């Protein structure tokens, strides 16, 4: 029924709670990619690629799914950490080459037949 | 049943541990190599020279695919789709339609050599033996788009190798 | 008509060696020493 | 044997296996949902999630049973079933020759205790897991990735997941770097509708529901 | 072949080709389908 | 005519870059075992002039020989990247052609050209040891057909 | 001290793409898979399948 | 057989043939567009009809084995010759 | 060629002869072999007593094969479990007592000679008959009766479109591969496509052990284990 | 392409052992690549009468999985009696 | 629109955008970029060339399979234009070197062939003929290439009216020899710099917004006739830019003044060597020339594209060009440069 | 039934968050639930 088995966290407050240090972790953790990896961006322009994907992340309210992902999150940054990444791995995120996709239906009348 | 490979203790005899002696401060099974490689230098290199002459294949070799026509001229296709349908790469792509004179032969029939991995059982598939790779291993082009072959160029390896595959299937006809 | 296959042929095949036979050469340890100082004894006189 | 065709049957192993079955099934009512042997004498013990630590530990421990190897551990995802994915055990008893299947169920959120104490063969195959599928495995020594490449986002094995996927590869010159792009075939995957709408196995045939 | 000749039939080709990648008689792939969808042409009498 | 010595110069340097390319070691799956046939003493790969040397700072062509996936790709396009001017890339076997039996999966790069701009290209599954044996001629005559210094003379 | 083999730089799918593939489509997965032992692989692949559809091989 | 474009294109067998624009003939310039001059239309036109008569008549193809599945063709209809489905061989009564 | 259901089609005739010749001359190249490493005292050095595992750890490691066979466990797939007619066909099992690095190359090389014997005695006893299944159901007809009969023509067309449909259920075969235990999980839903197949690779269970062999060996050695482990990449990614 | 034999003795004598007995390189021993028409048998179902394949088939005589117990004395009981140690080799003991 | 042309599929490799460019002279830093936009959304480009074939195979991995087919040209002839715009309706001309070879002068590679494709393209049915030429182009500036360029315009218009003219400034990237000339200045001793370069104000662009650029103006509709200067956000003095690569670069700078007369004669010595130059008295001339401002001129922020200062990637040109002490120091570590501004 | 710390969670299943479908393909992609209809001809 409603119980169900969680993961780590047993509410929001500590889910809440383990994205914090996630987000502890990434902070510290941007300058020393910038410098290591020999990345083209500036260490401002990824502490908000690091921000912007958690509140991305928003709409999730269930205590296990958040936990799922603060996992996610950390062996991302444990592969991170370790050079595992390359230059084009961490790029990734920074959707350079995919030219900008529009918004506006008209624009979407004008392209394609698509939603 | 199990055999022991490798517990051989030596004998401790005075012959034995001199004849080890020996071997260590003389070095012998070392020179044992180099007596053997020099042997194995006189022989007759297992070498041949490239295309003056070839390697040996056998009469089903897999290789250059060719749409054989029958003796009439008529080509064997009807496009069944068979050979799509077994194709494990989903490389065949073949189209039909009712030919002007009402005949069942095939609009497209684009191989694409760059996906199918030579199983050969596209030869098996058709009931009229009409796909089949030719003994041709040498096809290799500089471009990729050359390898994307469509019905005319099969057509044409058909015509080129025909010779080949008429005596190659007659001789293996019977064992399938 | 007959059935004609890849059998063996009727006496079977000749019999096939797997047993290792590294072959062992060369004189006795002694021996060995004994004409390593030969050649150092007549190199030294 | 006048049939040439059909594969022998082994009643003598189907009989041994069986009455193991019950053996296993007495040893621990607290985890074994159900026991069965197929046609071709496989043994598939069914447990329950809690089961993967205790019930391995049995097999592996046991005298009667000494199964000391971990042949596999797969999952196989159904997305009918509540609880998609079914996590799979093999084990083979050197000491009794013969083999065993332990399988539980799980859906994506749930974790499943790591097998890796009693078995730490499973220590890879459950990176594996949690690769392809996304079942998480619990006080697992490190869980990672261990086939997608860096940084890939899903899990492929999983049946929602398309074949081709949603993110290509190629070199791009104004970056002079690999670069991901949305995934644009050249050739859509024909897929084919080959199945026979009669029925095969009046054997099989699931009750009229 | 000079002991056994090959069967010859008249679609056989009478001269050899090396693979002529490369070349200018290098084979480039088309489609050798016809126009699925054409289009309905426009009249030429006036508007009125 | 400045042409007459551009063209023995010509001549010159390629014959040297021809019989002497030395494939790097770089293989990749089941197109690399069959590979290590030709470089066998039945086809004997070095009585042509090339030579298996390692180290993409000391190699000419490199023999993409397997299937090219994407956990990998960036090594390669760095591997590439660090072989010196002159560097040829054949694209060796289905795999590598295009996606080969893996054309349609996941974490494959379907063709090898779309990382590195990938030279004569021979197929098979695996392409025969000397079926890419004629593949590595074929480059030397490409190597032969070359003009470099003859556009240089008339640039 | 520690070595960490990080492996998947040759994971074509072929469990996966094996899913969309006939029993007989799916043979040459397995010849691919260790391309070092080829019919020692098939051998495999068959057994399993013979099993499954309760039919034995003829004695050649 | 094989005729040419307006543009100069050779229509192959299908009657396929890139138009006047048709930015897709910049691909055969400095090349050739591959086409079969056995055009397989024409090259079964030619042969005679067989004058067996019967009103039944089995069709192998040639070489038994080599041929194609065994079809048998009615060669009842006396306005227009039977011909095998899978070689486009004619046979007709040799009327009555 | 290995099919289900048996083999596609005869061997040419003249193969079983051209075996036979060259097992007569393979003996005479194994040895050769083993003259050029077996006692040499720098391949003993760079292979023996180095890469070592233990009994019960290679055991539990999930390990399969040379790994098992190596260490001392008298394990072999083909003599506990026979598949095939390998009950019909004597062999030795090479079993090492140290099971390091340098141990596991003579099993090899064992297994070599082994396999000759084998290799003999099938040509010996080679029977008359068929090469696939007579069921046309599960094996495709010959093209013989291809072309004159209709249930074969049917058998022949759906078979290569649709395919034989197995029966529902789930089984694991595992078969003594040269690396080690080869095995396939196959789950079939009952139609003519499986529903899902996991492949177990002897080199995926092999190679995380990597790490609790080369313990305070050097980077060499590494090398050497990685030899012996005798890994494809293709089996441990699929 | 034989070999003197001044230097067959010297090859033979620097591997303690006879190499022309048997060597590598192949020679006209081979099996000739022009062989007679094979006439391949039959299966053993080729019979023109008493074959229904209600008595032949394979594929629907499996049964589903036979259950022994859901969850919906007795003598202990392994899978399978303990293999039996394997005996020595007998054309080849230890090495 | 023709059938085969009809735009279809979202924009990627496997897209028909439905452009089929010609693009002149892509073996280059310009060339470069532009095929890879075009190949990027999927477009058949004609990539014609004149070298070797292997100096076109980093052309080749952009695109599709039969997109980027490639075509042999010659410059003095007409016919191998015609044959290679014969089936497009998009030509982009970007022939032109910095130097003067035998075969090929100043006003030969802005005026004679760039005539040649102007004049073939509207013979052949050509819609979209865009030419590029220097933003400075002046009809008596000091320098040939300079003059060339500007007579090139007039005569490219008159033969073709409705062609888009595109004016760059100085474009700055990775192979650019514009950044790269004042860092490879460091192996001739110090900086030299006439009057310290203290009365030239330039104001560079980012390569990648001029390829935006170009393929903004084909999807435009109403860059018939127009023509486009291509300029970047900031205007720089050229001391001071200098300052700014040097510092980026971190190797020291060491300017020092120089006579007019005095690098016009180092400009000749230069070009005595028979293989590409490094600096020629032409090239002194334009490193004096200081971009002329043109407001009138439609700049680049009506075709859509915002320009990149070449503050942000600057690193991308001078990473390379540091020694192994400074190779991974940031951007941030220089300062942004002073700018004379608008 | 485990005694394993049962929290009662209540908000819907949405695992979207972690199987990684891209932004354009959760959305605006609609799936339908039928059963197939006979293939007529057959
Ligand atoms: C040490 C060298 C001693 C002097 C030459 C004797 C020698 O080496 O004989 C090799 C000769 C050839 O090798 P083989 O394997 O015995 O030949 C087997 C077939 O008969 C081989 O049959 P085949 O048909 O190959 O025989 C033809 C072959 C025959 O080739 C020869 O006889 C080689 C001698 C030159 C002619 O000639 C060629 O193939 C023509 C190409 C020759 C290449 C260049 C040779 C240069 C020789 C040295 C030049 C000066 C330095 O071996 C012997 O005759 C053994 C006696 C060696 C005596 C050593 C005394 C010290
Ligand atoms: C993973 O994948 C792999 C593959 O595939 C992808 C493979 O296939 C294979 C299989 C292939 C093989 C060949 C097996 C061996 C290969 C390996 C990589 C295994 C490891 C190798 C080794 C341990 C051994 C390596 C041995 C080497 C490199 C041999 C070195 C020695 C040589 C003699 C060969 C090289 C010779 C050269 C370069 C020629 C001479 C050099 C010159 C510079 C030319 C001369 C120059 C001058 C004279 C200068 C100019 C001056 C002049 C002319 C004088 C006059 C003018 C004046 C001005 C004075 C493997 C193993 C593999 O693992
Ligand atoms: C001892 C060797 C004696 C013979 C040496 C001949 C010279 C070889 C130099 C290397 C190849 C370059 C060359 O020949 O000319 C340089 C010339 C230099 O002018 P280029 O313009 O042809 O250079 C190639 C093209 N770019 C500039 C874009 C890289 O290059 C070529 O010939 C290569 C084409
Ligand atoms: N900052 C800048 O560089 C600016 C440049 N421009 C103009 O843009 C154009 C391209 O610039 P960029 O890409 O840097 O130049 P590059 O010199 O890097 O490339 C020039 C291109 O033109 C070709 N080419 C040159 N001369 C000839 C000739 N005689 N015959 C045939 N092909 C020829 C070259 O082929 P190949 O390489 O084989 O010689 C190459 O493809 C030039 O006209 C330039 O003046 C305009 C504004 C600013
Ligand atoms: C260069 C590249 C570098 C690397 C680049 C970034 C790499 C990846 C980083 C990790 C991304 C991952 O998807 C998400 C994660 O780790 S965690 C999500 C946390 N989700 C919640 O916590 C519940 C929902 N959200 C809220 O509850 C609140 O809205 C919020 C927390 C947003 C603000 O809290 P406030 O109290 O409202
Ligand atoms: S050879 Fe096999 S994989 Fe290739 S096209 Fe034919 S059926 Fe498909
Ligand atoms: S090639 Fe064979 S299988 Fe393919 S459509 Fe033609 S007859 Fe059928
Ligand atoms: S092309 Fe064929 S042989 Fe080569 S790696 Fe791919 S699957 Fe293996
Ligand atoms: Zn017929």
């Amino acid at each position: 029924g409603t119980s169900v088995k969680p993961i780590f966290s047993r509410d929001m407050n500590e889910a809440k709670r383990r994205v914090r240090e996630l987000y502890r972790a990434w902070y510290r953790e941007v300058p020393n990619t910038v410098h290591l990896f020999q990345l083209d961006i500036s260490v401002k322009q990824g502490r908000d690629k690091v921000r912007e994907m958690f509140m991305k992340n928003a709409h999730v309210t269930d205590p296990r799914v958040v936990d799922l992902l603060v996992i996610k999150g950390k062996m991302e940054l444990e592969e991170t950490i370790n050079v595992w990444k390359q230059r084009t791995h961490i790029m990734r995120f920074f959707h350079e080459t995919e030219a900008p996709r529009p918004t506006d239906f008209l624009s979407k009348f004008y392209v394609g037949h698509d939603p | 049943t199990y055999k022991f490979v490798n517990m051989r203790e030596p004998s401790m005899d005075m012959k034995s541990v001199t004849d080890r002696a020996a071997q260590t401060l003389l070095w012998t099974e070392l020179v044992r190599g180099l007596g053997m490689t020099l042997s194995y230098l006189f022989r007759e290199p297992a070498t041949i020279n490239y295309p003056f002459e070839k390697g040996p294949l056998s009469p089903r070799f897999r290789g250059e695919h060719a749409l054989r026509r029958y003796p009439s001229g008529e080509e064997r296709c009807i496009a069944c789709k068979l050979c799509e349908a077994v194709c494990p790469a989903q490389a065949i792509t073949i189209e039909a339609e009712p030919r002007a004179d009402g005949s069942r032969r095939t609009t497209r029939y684009d191989i694409d050599m760059t996906k199918c991995i030579y199983c050969g059982f596209c030869q098996e598939a058709c009931p009229v033996d009409a796909i089949v790779e030719g003994p041709n291993f040498e096809f290799s082009t500089e471009t990729h788009e050359e390898l994307l072959y469509n019905k005319e160029k099969l057509l044409n390896n058909g015509d080129k190798w025909e010779a080949e595959i008429a005596a190659n299937i007659q001789a293996d006809y019977l064992y399938r | 008509s007959k059935v004609k296959q890849d059998m063996p042929p009727p006496g079977g095949y000749g019999p096939i060696d797997y047993k290792r036979n590294l072959p062992r050469r060369g004189l006795s340890g002694y021996s060995m020493f004994a004409v390593g100082i030969g050649t150092l004894l007549f190199g030294y006189w | 044997d006048t049939r040439p065709t059909i594969r022998p049957r082994n009643d003598v192993v189907h009989k041994q296996l069986s009455a193991f079955g019950q053996y296993v099934a007495e040893i621990l009512p607290k985890y074994v949902q159900q026991v069965q042997v197929s046609c071709f004498n496989e043994l598939e013990i069914f447990i329950h999630p809690d089961g993967v630590i205790p019930v391995l530990t049995f097999l592996r421990d046991h005298t009667n049973a000494q199964f000391k190897s971990l042949a596999d551990l797969t999952a196989v995802d159904v997305p009918t079933r509540q609880n998609r994915f079914e996590i799979v055990y093999n084990l083979l008893s050197l000491r009794f020759n013969s083999q065993i299947r332990v399988k539980t169920y799980t859906d994506e959120l749930t974790p499943i205790e790591s097998s890796v104490t009693v078995y730490k063969a499973a220590n890879w195959y459950e990176r594996e897991i949690w690769d392809m599928f996304g079942v998480f495995f619990a006080n697992h020594p490190d869980l990672r990735r261990i086939l997608t490449g860096y940084g890939f986002e899903g899990h492929p094995f999983r049946k929602d997941f398309p074949l081709s996927g949603y993110v290509e590869l190629r070199y791009d010159d104004e970056v002079k770097r690999v670069v991901a792009e949305p995934v644009e075939l050249a050739q859509e995957f024909r897929k084919f509708d080959l199945n026979s709408p009669w029925e095969a196995f009046p054997a099989y045939r699931q009750p009229p529901e | 072949p000079t002991t056994k000749p090959p069967t010859a039939r008249k679609y056989i080709w009478t001269n050899h080709k090396f693979n002529v990648s490369g070349t200018p008689q290098q084979y480039v792939p088309y489609s050798t389908t016809r126009k699925k969808i054409q289009e309905w042409v426009p009249p030429s009498t006036p508007y009125k | 005519r400045g042409e007459y010595v551009v063209a023995k110069l010509d001549d010159l340097v390629n014959w040297a870059r021809r019989s002497s390319l030395w494939p790097m070691t770089f293989g990749l799956a089941c197109c690399a075992v069959e590979m290590m046939h030709m470089a066998a003493p039945r086809y004997d790969m070095d009585r042509f002039g090339v030579v298996f040397r390692a180290s993409p700072r000391q190699s000419d062509v490199m023999i993409v020989a397997g299937t090219l996936t994407n956990k990998m790709a960036p090594a390669l396009r760095k591997v590439y990247d660090q072989m010196p001017e002159p560097r040829y890339v054949v694209s060796m076997g289905s795999c590598a052609n295009g996606g080969g039996y893996y054309h349609y999966s996941y974490s494959v790069v379907r063709g090898c050209d779309r990382i590195v701009p990938v030279d004569i290209y021979v197929p098979g599954c695996p392409p025969t040891a000397e079926a890419l044996l004629y593949g590595i001629l074929q480059l030397q005559r490409k190597i032969k057909r070359e003009k470099r210094l003859r556009i240089w003379y008339r640039r | 001290r520690k070595c960490d083999p990080h492996i998947g730089l040759l994971h074509r799918g072929t469990e996966k793409l094996i899913e969309y593939k006939t029993y007989l489509q799916a043979l040459p997965y397995f010849d691919r898979l260790d391309y070092v032992s080829m019919m020692c692989n098939e051998q495999a692949y068959s057994l399993a399948v013979e099993k499954l559809l309760n039919i034995q091989p003829p004695p050649r | 057989g094989v005729r040419t474009s307006p543009t100069g294109e050779k229509v192959t067998h299908t009657g396929q043939a890139y138009d006047d624009g048709d930015y897709r003939r910049v691909r055969f310039s400095d090349r050739q567009k591959e086409v079969n001059e056995n055009f397989a239309i024409d090259l079964i036109a030619e042969q005679p009809v067989s004058e067996v008569g019967s009103r039944v008549i089995s069709c192998d193809g040639g070489g038994g084995a080599l041929g194609h599945p065994r079809v048998y063709i009615n060669l009842d209809k006396e306005t227009k010759t039977g011909t095998c489905g899978y070689c486009g061989l004619q046979f007709r009564q040799p009327h009555h | 060629y290995i099919r289900p259901g048996g083999v596609h089609q005869d061997l040419p005739l003249g193969l079983l002869d051209d075996i036979y010749e060259f097992s007569k001359n393979f003996s005479f190249r194994i040895d050769e072999l083993e003259e050029m490493l077996t006692n040499n005292r720098i391949w003993r050095n760079r292979t023996v007593d180095i890469g070592v595992v233990t009994a019960e750890d290679a055991l539990n490691y999930g390990f399969s094969g040379v790994m098992l066979r190596g260490s001392g466990i008298q394990w072999d797939l083909r003599k506990t479990q026979p598949y095939d007619v390998y009950d019909q066909v004597e062999f030795d099992v090479p079993i090492g007592s140290r099971g390091d690095c340098y141990d596991r190359y003579l099993c090899r090389v064992e297994e070599m000679r082994q396999s000759l014997r084998i290799i003999s005695q099938c040509l010996n006893k080679m029977p008359p008959g068929e090469i696939k299944v007579d069921d046309a159901k599960v094996s495709p007809p010959k093209r013989a009766e291809m072309k004159t009969s209709m249930e074969s023509l049917i058998h022949h067309f759906k078979l290569y479109t649709e395919g034989y449909q197995v029966p529902p259920g789930a089984t694991y075969t595992a078969i003594e591969a040269p690396k080690g235990e080869f095995g396939v999980y196959l789950v079939s839903d009952g139609s003519s496509r499986p529903y899902r197949c996991k492949i177990k690779a002897p080199g995926f269970a092999h190679l995380a052990g990597l790490d609790k062999m080369s313990k305070g060996h050097m980077l060499a050695d590494v090398v050497a284990i990685i030899g012996t482990q005798d890994i494809v990449f293709g089996e441990v990614d699929r | 392409a034989s070999a003197t034999r001044v230097i067959q003795l010297l090859r033979n004598w620097a591997s303690g052992r006879d190499l022309q007995a048997k060597l590598q390189l192949r020679y006209q021993e081979i099996s000739k690549r022009t062989q007679p028409p094979p006439k391949l048998p039959v299966g053993p179902s080729h019979k023109l009468s008493n074959n229904y394949y209600c008595t032949r088939d394979g594929r629907r005589e499996a049964m589903p999985p036979s259950i022994v117990m859901s969850s919906q004395e007795k003598k202990a009981v392994t899978p399978a009696p303990p293999i039996k140690r394997w005996e020595l080799s007998k054309d080849q003991p230890y090495l | 629109l023709h059938h085969a042309l009809i735009p279809h599929g979202k924009g990627g490799r496997s897209s028909v955008s439905g452009i089929v460019a010609t693009v002149f002279g892509a073996t280059g830093f310009l060339g470069r970029y532009v095929v890879n936009h075009l190949g990027r959304m999927g477009s058949q480009v004609i990539v014609p060339y004149r070298c070797e074939p292997y100096d076109t195979m980093h052309l080749r991995p952009m695109g599709d399979l039969g997109q980027i087919i490639f075509m042999e040209w010659n410059g003095k002839d007409k016919d191998s234009i015609r044959k290679v715009v014969e089936h497009s309706n998009v030509v982009i001309n970007l022939v032109g070197r910095e130097w003067e070879t035998k075969n090929f002068d100043f006003e030969d590679v802005f005026v004679k062939i760039p005539h040649a494709i102007a004049q073939v393209s509207k013979e052949a049915g050509v819609e979209k003929l865009i030419h590029i030429s220097h933003l400075n182009a002046d009809i008596k500036s000091p320098s040939r290439y300079l003059r060339s360029k500007a007579v090139g315009e007039k005569e490219v218009r008159a033969a073709f009216p409705e062609a888009t003219i595109i004016k760059p400034s100085d474009i700055f990237g990775r192979e650019d020899r514009f950044l790269n000339y004042f860092a490879s200045m460091r192996w001739f001793g110090g900086v030299p710099l006439i009057s310290l370069g203290k009365e030239t104000v330039k104001q560079p662009v980012y390569i990648v917004d001029v390829s935006k650029g170009i393929i903004n103006a084909i999807k435009d509709p109403d860059a018939k006739g127009k023509t486009f200067a291509f300029v970047g956000p900031n205007r720089y003095l050229l001391f001071d830019l200098v300052q700014y690569i040097f510092a980026v670069a971190y190797r020291p700078f060491l300017p020092y003044p120089l006579p007019h007369f005095a690098y016009r004669w180092v400009g000749r010595l230069f070009e005595v060597s028979p293989f590409e130059p490094w600096t020629t008295r032409d090239k002194v001339e334009r490193v004096h020339m200081s971009d002329m401002t043109l407001p009138h001129l439609p700049g680049l922020e009506d075709l859509g594209i915002q320009a990149t200062p070449l503050e942000l990637k600057a690193i991308e040109v001078l990473r390379r060009h540091r020694t192994y002490r400074w190779l991974t120091s940031e951007m941030e570590d220089v300062k942004p440069a002073k700018t004379v501004n608008i | 039934t485990q005694d394993t710390q049962l929290i009662a969670v209540d908000e819907k299943l949405d695992i979207t968050t972690l199987t990684g479908v891209p932004e354009e393909h959760i959305k605006t992609r609609k799936v339908r639930i039928f059963v197939p209809a006979r293939n007529n001809m057959q």
